[PDB]
């Protein structure tokens, strides 16, 4: 529909509730908010909490398992119309076929609805902020209810949080990408030029940002009304999981099948075929694994959300934990933001600032006309201002509305000499200059209030060095001693020793106009320019103290000790920047670049070997002249790499540069120019306090705190996933040799079974589904910060080391800790195990009912399949006794236990819920006729306890070979 | 007698402790 | 996996990705990984040997009530033969000519080991202890003529070739086990025979209550009168004192069977010690299904 872009600003009265300034009114708001719905757009219904049930219950890999109790409860109907005696036997196993399906469903659903809970939660974690100018006095609001009528105040960088037309305009930019697919931004104005309503400049539009100036606008649709309202995955480590499942489904369907027409050929009864090639199938498939991995991910991820590190996607978690370089930015991010003023230097002598009530009187607070100039000039420029409830408290905390310089130099000012408001009011700001990037300088000639000279003051700040040709004449007593060579050797050496210890250096500058230029009366403009600016009356410099961070200078410890490459980017000069790097361990000791070795053994810079050198600093502006190849081996040859006086804008030429040589980067960025840099790399960062909305729509992460040091706590969150992953996938793998070899002794040695199929899936669903998802909430080891990082192109989570670990040495020693019990159990009641070799046939037979054993009595056909129920209820039993030292070995990978401790809750509750389902299953009233289990003796607990032992034992002593001998044949070969 | 072996005791004993075993692991598990 | 390129090099001579002599140890390492496996397995197994006695089991309460068997081995409990044809009954007296062999008067003329034992049911016979102190244990001898019409000093077909056949009973042995027949209040047990203190009684009836009006006549040939098992024999001693032992028989002929029909047959043993069970249908008990076809 036509939208209000034609009617001017008249009509914008005479359309809604009287308001084009001063803010809109509470009643105003609670009646709007009423009126129509509130700014959220509506989301589409997904499927209910029955559906995502079904997909569960009946999904895949449970299909065979309804078959199974479908044909089980068809030969039970089958056998009850035509024959007497029915004798209900597959209607247990129809049951028990019936209940696996139901419990194994019910835990694959409550592990995905929980991750699904968590990872809702990270919505409304950092809402969106709109900024309005309602009646109170310009404040932020949540952006999920602004109303119609509404002005609100954007700047660049800023979100549009609902529809706009613009009333007064400072050439704003809006990109139009989000409803045209134009990449270029758009200027907006408050007049009325293009007939369609679409393509215009009245309006602005939801979902789109003004980069550069500022507006004020006026709101005219909210919520589902506006342009965008109307109208309208997968992760590598997944993706891995899925095709290692396809593996072991064709394997195990192999071997199904084989076991499958290998029974009926020792007459197997073909309901009991069926149900053993599904019992096979379904228990030598992980199909776990596939809900662990997604709890592996979105827990890390909350995780990380508890140490102030919020991630986008989980696509973005894998991937931060193969981090190998980090181009941080300094200000903010390495240091606090909050400097404070330190070391001036004027007429030939470093001062102190003496910040503190202890008044040394450095020749301050007194008549000396060189530092009063320099005062009035620190203080006529700065540009911020105080809030209200301000002038009531100390010098130790002052709200200030500024950048972090000025704010700084008034601290200062507002300390030594006065107010500051009536020094404003004292010399007229005639003509401003905002602050330009080009050359940094800041201007606002002034006036005298009704007379102190016959030649007016105009001012000049702004980088020494680029402003050491406009300014040379120095300020001693108020004379203006013009240029002198040493004079500019002691500026210089004032210089390095003020950027030596870490301070950004500001000079200062002023002139003595006449009144040739300006009268009394009409002024003159700064525009267009008219005023000499070479050979100017210098004053001196003022420099900057700022404290790096608090848990800084060891995170770039722990950045060095995992083999994590760091970056950092500045806009400082590079001897302020070395000294920073060389504060906070950036280039740490016994680095040095060929400046330090050039100036120790004093031989010039420029015929230096650049081989020794392994630290280097690039200034910005050999940055845009050099080629991919000089670039592509400074990158390559150094180590300690720092980037000095650089524009964002290359900070992209940086960030592929890292990437040719195979590096996972991550970015650090908070403007809008370093938007094409966020989304080159690896995995951008945006900050979370500073930073506008442009920068946080086109990175992986936020910082929520602005700290360095979180960038490495998350890379150990990362890191963490991998290790919990291959732990999980070596403990599920370990329980298919005793699911699998009980068969084939069966066939190839002649004795009777050990092992039935309904203990098969006892096994499966008991020893498989909580303890294998408890690896999952494993702490870290003490060595995941001293590896190197993982390349995810020769790297994968399956070896040759992590299959004949599982399946080749661990998995042996539980086949065996079954068949001893076996041979236990059925050498105690008359079946000696040499007597055992070759009695399969007769065992077997339903018609011969004295089977002869050692001692020569005579056994009825149930009398000896009771025992053999009894052999497979301790097979099991057995089974679960090995599955717990299988379980404790498998929560470390190169510590040992006893330096790891038992802080997982989970792991505990995954032992006791084992052995509580065998004590039930064996010894409750009734499993007799259904399961066919049967009591055990309580001295037959205690056969699988050797090899438990010895599984233990075992491992520990390889992770002791493996701890003290790195490098090692057994590293090699059995570390997986 | 060498032919009877009454299972009700053992049958008592496992009962009790598969209770306990449960108990305990859910005084474990809501530990939080 | 590629293909050539990974199955031989010669440019850095490594088959499947590993060069030979990492192949050797590889192979070195498992070879003794499983070498020290079995050895343990054989080891705990022959530690467990230890605690098992050689005349008793450890548990014998899965055999504790025996079963009882007959002996021509049929396939479901199922007899059916024509008696003027002699190849349907051929496998049936082959049968019983094999398990008779041992029993046969001319294999228990080893007066050291075999002993004579009365022809009239008498108490248990006590040989000693489970304690190897007197070396092999003697048994009774069991004479065949005591089967008479079932033996084959006669008809050598055990009767299926004029019509009646007949089926030899047996109790399972269990190790250390005195069979104790029921008291004699004269209301115990079912229905009505002649009682003897020494005799586990046996007796064989229809099932259904067509079979009862069709089975006709049944013969017992025993020990005695008194148609069961006699005890002075038991408890056997076990394969290890007492080889070449022999438990005592009880055959049973039916001389009336009804022709064409298949007729089901119940055989019970009563006692104290005996019992039975609704899973185990050959547990102190067994039925039997014979047909004769004309
Ligand atoms: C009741 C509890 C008892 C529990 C007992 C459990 C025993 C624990 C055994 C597990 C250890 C597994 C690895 C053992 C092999 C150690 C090899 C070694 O030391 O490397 C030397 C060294 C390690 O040092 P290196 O290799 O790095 O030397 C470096 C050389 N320079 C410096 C020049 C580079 O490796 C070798 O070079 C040669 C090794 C060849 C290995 C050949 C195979 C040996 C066969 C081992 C059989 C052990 C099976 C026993 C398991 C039975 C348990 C069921
Ligand atoms: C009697 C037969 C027919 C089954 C009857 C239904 C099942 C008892 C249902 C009821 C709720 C289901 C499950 C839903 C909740 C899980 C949580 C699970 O605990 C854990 O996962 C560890 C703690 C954690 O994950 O944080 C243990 C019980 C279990 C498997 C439940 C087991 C029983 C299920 C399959
Ligand atoms: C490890 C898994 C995959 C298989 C382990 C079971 C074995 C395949 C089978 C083969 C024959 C079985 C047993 C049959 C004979 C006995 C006799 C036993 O004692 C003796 O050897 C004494 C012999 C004598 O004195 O006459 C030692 C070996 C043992 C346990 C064998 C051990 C190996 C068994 C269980
Ligand atoms: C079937 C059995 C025989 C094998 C499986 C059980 C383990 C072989 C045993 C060996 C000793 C037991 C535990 C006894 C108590 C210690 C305390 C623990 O030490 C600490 O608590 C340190 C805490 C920390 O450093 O943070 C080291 C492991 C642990 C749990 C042991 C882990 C392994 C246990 C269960
Ligand atoms: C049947 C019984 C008599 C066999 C004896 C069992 C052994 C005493 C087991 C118990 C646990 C095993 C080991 C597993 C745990 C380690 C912790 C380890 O202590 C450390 O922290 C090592 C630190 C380092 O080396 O850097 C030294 C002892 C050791 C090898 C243990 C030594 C004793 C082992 C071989
Ligand atoms: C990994 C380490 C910390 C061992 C942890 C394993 C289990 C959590 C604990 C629970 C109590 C322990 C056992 C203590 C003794 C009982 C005897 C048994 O019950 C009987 O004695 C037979 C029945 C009866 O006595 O009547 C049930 C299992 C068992 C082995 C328990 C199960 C497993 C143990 C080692
Ligand atoms: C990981 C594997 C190697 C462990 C399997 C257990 C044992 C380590 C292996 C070694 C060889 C296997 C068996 C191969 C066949 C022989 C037959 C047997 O010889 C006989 O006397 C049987 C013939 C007869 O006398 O009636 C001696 C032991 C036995 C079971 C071996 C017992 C031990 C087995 C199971
Ligand atoms: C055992 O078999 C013999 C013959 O083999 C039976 O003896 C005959 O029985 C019939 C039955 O009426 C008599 O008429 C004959 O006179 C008997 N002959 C002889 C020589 O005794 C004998 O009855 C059978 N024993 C039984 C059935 O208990
Ligand atoms: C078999 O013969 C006996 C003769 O004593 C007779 O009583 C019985 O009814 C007969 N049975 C049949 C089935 O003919
Ligand atoms: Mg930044
Ligand atoms: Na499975
Ligand atoms: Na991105
Ligand atoms: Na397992
Ligand atoms: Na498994």
């Amino acid at each position: 529909s036509m939208d209000d872009h034609k009617l001017s600003l008249d009509e914008l009265h005479r359309k809604y509730g009287t308001d084009l300034s001063r803010g809109l009114t509470s009643a105003r708001a609670a009646e709007i908010l009423a009126r129509d719905g509130p700014n959220a757009l509506t989301p589409p219904p997904t499927t209910p909490e029955w559906i995502k049930f079904c997909r569960q219950l009946f999904g895949g890999f449970s299909m065979l398992l309804w078959i199974g109790a479908i044909l089980c409860f068809l030969a039970y109907s089958i056998q009850a119309a035509t024959e007497e005696e029915p004798q209900n036997d597959n209607l247990y196993l129809g049951v028990v076929l019936s209940a696996v399906v139901i419990i194994t469903g019910c835990f694959s659903y409550y592990q995905e609805a929980k991750s699904s809970k968590i990872m809702e939660s990270f919505k409304n974690m950092v809402p969106q902020q709109a900024l309005v100018i309602r009646n109170g006095e310009k404040m932020s609001i949540n952006a999920e209810e602004v109303v119609v009528g509404d002005l609100v105040e954007v700047k660049g960088g800023d979100r549009i949080p609902a529809d706009l037309r613009i009333i007064s305009a400072n050439g704003c930019k809006v990109d139009n990408s989000s409803l045209t697919g134009e990449s270029e931004p758009q200027t907006r104005s408050p007049d009325f030029t293009n007939e369609n309503p679409l393509e215009t400049r009245n309006i602005a539009f939801f979902s789109t940002n003004c980069v550069e100036g500022t507006a004020r606008g006026i709101v005219v649709y909210t919520g589902d009304r506006t342009v965008m309202g109307r109208i309208a995955g997968q992760t590598p480590i997944a993706a891995e999981i899925e095709h290692f499942i396809h593996i072991i489904t064709g394997v195990a369907v192999f071997l199904g099948v084989s076991f499958f027409i290998l029974s009926l050929i020792l007459e197997y009864t073909w309901l009991e075929a069926v149900i053993f090639l599904i019992g096979i199938i379904v228990a030598n498939v992980p199909e776990g694994l596939l809900a662990t991995v997604t709890v592996c991910l979105t827990l890390t991820a909350k995780r990380m959300a508890r140490k102030n590190c919020l991630v986008k996607n989980l696509e973005a978690v894998e991937t931060l934990g193969s981090t190998s370089t980090i181009c941080s930015d300094k200000t903010g991010t390495l240091t606090q933001n909050r400097m404070t003023v330190a070391h001036m230097w004027f007429d030939n002598q470093i001062h102190e600032a003496d910040t503190t009530e202890n008044q040394s009187g450095v020749s301050f607070d007194k008549t000396s006309a060189t530092w009063l100039a320099l005062s009035r000039i620190a203080g006529l420029c700065n540009r911020a201002v105080f809030q209200a409830n301000q002038e009531n408290l100390p010098i130790l905390k002052r709200a200030v509305a500024g950048d972090a310089s000025e704010s700084a130099l008034l601290k200062c000012i507002e300390l030594c000499c006065g107010s500051v408001k009536e020094m404003r009011e004292r010399y007229a700001k005639i003509v401003e200059i905002p602050f330009n990037s080009t050359n940094k300088y800041q201007l606002s000639i002034h006036k005298n209030p009704n007379t102190s000279e016959p030649q007016h003051l105009l001012v000049m700040k702004g980088a020494p060095e680029r402003i050491l040709d406009r300014c040379s004449s120095i300020l001693l007593h108020g004379k203006e001693q013009p240029l002198d060579e040493e004079l500019k050797d002691a500026f210089q050496n004032a210089y390095l020793e003020l950027g030596g210890l870490g301070e950004r250096v500001l000079g200062f500058c002023h002139l003595f106009l006449p009144d040739e230029q300006f009268p009394e009366g009409f002024q003159f403009d700064t525009d267009d320019v008219n005023f000499p600016i070479d050979n100017l009356c210098f004053v001196g410099l003022i420099s900057m103290i700022d404290p790096p961070r608090a848990a800084v200078p060891d995170a770039v410890g722990k950045c060095r000790s995992a083999g994590i490459k760091v970056i950092m980017v500045t806009g400082d000069h590079p001897i302020t920047a070395k000294a920073i790097a060389k504060g906070v361990g950036i280039i740490s000791e016994g680095n040095e670049t060929v400046e330090d070795i050039a100036a120790r053994l004093n031989i010039p810079v420029s015929q230096v070997n650049p081989r020794d050198a392994k630290a280097c600093v690039v200034h910005g502006s050999d940055l845009k002249d050099m080629t991919s190849e000089q670039l592509d081996d400074i990158l390559k040859y150094h180590t300690e790499i720092v980037f000095a006086r650089t524009s964002p804008q290359q900070k992209l030429i940086i960030v592929e540069g890292c990437q040719r040589q195979g590096a996972i980067v991550a970015v650090t960025g908070d403007g809008v120019n370093d938007s094409p840099a966020l989304k080159k790399a690896d995995i951008g960062v945006a900050m979370g306090i500073a930073g506008s909305d442009v920068s946080k729509q086109a990175a992986d992460m936020i910082l929520l705190d602005d700290n360095f040091a979180s960038i490495v706590t998350g890379v150990e969150e990362g890191r963490l996933i991998f290790d919990n992953l291959k732990k999980s996938i070596a403990y599920t793998l370990t329980s298919n040799i005793p699911e699998i070899t009980p068969f084939l002794i069966f066939i190839i040695a002649n004795i009777p079974l050990p092992l039935g199929t309904v203990t098969i899936l006892c096994i499966d669903l008991g020893t498989d589904m909580v303890p294998a998802i408890s690896l999952a909430y494993e702490q870290a080891e003490s060595d995941i910060m001293k590896r190197q990082p993982r390349n995810p192109k020769t790297d994968k989570l399956v070896n040759e080391r992590l299959i004949s670990m599982a399946y080749g040495q661990i998995g042996m020693i539980q086949a065996l800790g079954g068949f001893f019990t076996y041979f236990v159990i059925l050498a105690e009641n008359g079946f000696l195990p040499i007597h055992l070799l070759g009695l399969r046939v007769d065992w077997d037979d339903r018609w011969i009912n004295d089977v002869e054993d050692s001692y020569g009595q005579q056994w009825t056909y149930e009398q000896r399949k009771i025992v053999e129920f009894t052999c497979h209820t301790a097979f099991f039993v057995s089974i679960v006794v090995v599955q717990w030292a299988d379980l404790v070995i498998c929560k470390t990978r190169r510590n040992s236990v006893f330096q790891q401790g038992m802080k997982n809750k989970i792991l505990i509750f995954g032992l006791f819920e084992e052995t509580a389902l065998a004590a039930f299953l064996s010894y409750c009233p009734g499993m007799g006729v259904a399961l066919r289990m049967y009591p055990l003796k309580p001295t037959w607990w205690f056969c699988a306890f050797p090899y438990s032992l010895l599984i233990f034992v075992y491992d520990e002593v390889r992770k002791l070979i493996i701890r003290r001998r790195p490098g090692g044949w057994v590293e090699k070969e059995t570390y997986y | 007698d060498p032919f009877y072996y009454d299972y009700e005791t053992v049958r008592n004993g496992g009962l009790i402790f598969a209770g306990l075993a449960f108990i305990v692991g859910l005084l474990i598990l809501l530990s939080r | 996996g590629s293909w050539k390129k990974f199955i031989w090099n010669s440019e850095k001579k490594e088959f499947l990705g590993r060069t030979g002599g990492s192949w050797f140890k590889i192979l070195l390492f498992y070879v003794i990984f499983y070498g020290c496996l079995a050895g343990i397995f054989i080891g705990t197994i022959q530690v467990m040997l230890l605690t098992i006695s050689e005349f008793k089991p450890t548990y014998q309460d899965r055999v504790a009530p025996p079963g009882l068997t007959q002996i021509p081995q049929i396939q479901k409990t199922e007899i059916s033969f024509r008696p003027n044809d002699p190849k349907s009954y051929e496998a049936y007296v082959l049968n019983i000519v094999r398990f008779l062999e041992k029993y046969k008067d001319s294999a228990q003329r080893d007066d050291m080991i075999f002993e004579d034992c009365g022809d009239v049911p008498s108490e248990p016979k006590e040989r000693g202890d489970f304690n190897h102190e007197r070396g092999e244990r003697k048994v009774c001898r069991f004479k065949l003529e005591w089967l008479g019409n079932c033996s084959g000093l006669n008809d050598e077909t055990y009767g299926y070739k004029e019509g009646k056949p007949c089926i030899i009973i047996k109790l399972n042995r269990v190790l250390g086990f005195k069979p104790k027949p029921p008291k004699n209040e004269s209301l115990e047990t079912y229905p009505v025979m002649k009682y003897n203190p020494n005799v586990l009684p046996v007796q064989c009836t229809g099932k259904r209550d067509e079979d009862k009006d069709k089975v006709g006549n049944v013969e017992y040939f025993g020990l005695g009168n008194s148609p069961g098992f006699p005890l002075q024999y038991y408890p056997y001693y076990g394969k290890l004192l007492q080889p070449k032992y022999l438990q005592p028989l009880l055959a049973v002929q039916f001389t009336n069977l009804t022709m064409d029909t298949e007729i089901r047959i119940e055989c019970k043993a009563y006692g104290e010690n005996i019992g039975y069970s609704e899973k185990d249908r050959f547990q102190g008990r067994f039925d039997v299904k014979i047909e004769v076809k004309s």
